[PDB]
């Protein structure tokens, strides 16, 4: 309806409570492998914020693994920061991680992650 | 909080 | 770490995508039961947004149950406000339904709608 | 969008 009102911390609200229950392990449903690095997360998160494992968990076949093995090219910690970044809406950009963390976040498919690293890196040129 | 969107 | 950046919308874009999955019934796994109306939604998301829902999804037993029986006593309008309430930030609060949404707002233990609910009630008297 | 929250 057009008559509805809104609550405008909600969604920061929920996102809090997602990050919540992934750092006490409740309800994780996938392990994202990365070079034998191992992280626990819930499926429908990394679909909400990520190209890539929305095309992987809407396929017949996928959507029912339990565990995701990823590119040997990608960086164990350019992975994390963008995993924290996933539930959290904050990016632990620093000049020691930038290019891996723009190279996962390509692979990954967050685009407007991609052009802020791109414009940070143009900026020191 | 509430607001009118 | 103190140097992270953050990107205003991402909980809402992250809220938005959570609200798709579920109008395409997309890795949805429990099924709420309101005097015969059937609600199909996302465990996390329930938890995230409700104190009964909270401790019933960390209870060692029913956090594996697929269908979940609300009490009798309950709307199921009321019920379909809040569970679109959860998923978009938006309640829909009109004079014919408010007495419904905030008794459904008092059992799945959502103080702030309860509140609200109160605030606008009184202001008609 | 960023900003330094
Ligand atoms: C490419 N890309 C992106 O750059 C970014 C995606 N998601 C985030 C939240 C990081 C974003 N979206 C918009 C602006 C800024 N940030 C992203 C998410 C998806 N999933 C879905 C897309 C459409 N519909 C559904 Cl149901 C889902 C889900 N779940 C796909 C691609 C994404
Ligand atoms: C009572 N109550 C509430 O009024 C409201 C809860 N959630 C919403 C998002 C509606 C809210 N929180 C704060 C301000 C405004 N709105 C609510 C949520 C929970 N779950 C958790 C609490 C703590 N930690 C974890 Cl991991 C979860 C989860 N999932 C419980 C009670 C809630
Ligand atoms: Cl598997
Ligand atoms: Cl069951």
């Amino acid at each position: 309806a057009d008559s509805c009102i809104q609550f405008t911390r909600h969604a920061s609200d929920v996102l809090l409570n997602l990050n919540r229950l992934r750092s006490r392990d409740i309800l994780t449903d996938v392990v994202i492998v990365v070079s034998r690095e191992q992280f626990r997360a819930h499926k429908t998160v990394l679909m909400a914020c990520s190209g890539l494992f929305y095309s992987i968990f809407t396929d017949q076949l996928k959507c029912n693994l339990s565990v995701i093995n990823l590119d040997p090219e990608i960086n164990p910690e350019g992975f994390c920061i963008l995993l924290d970044f996933m539930y959290t809406s904050r990016l632990n950009l620093r000049e020691g991680n930038i290019m891996a963390v723009m190279a996962t976040a390509m692979y990954l498919q967050m685009e407007h992650v991609v052009d802020t690293c791109r414009k940070f890196i143009k900026a020191s040129e | 909080a509430w607001v009118i969107p």
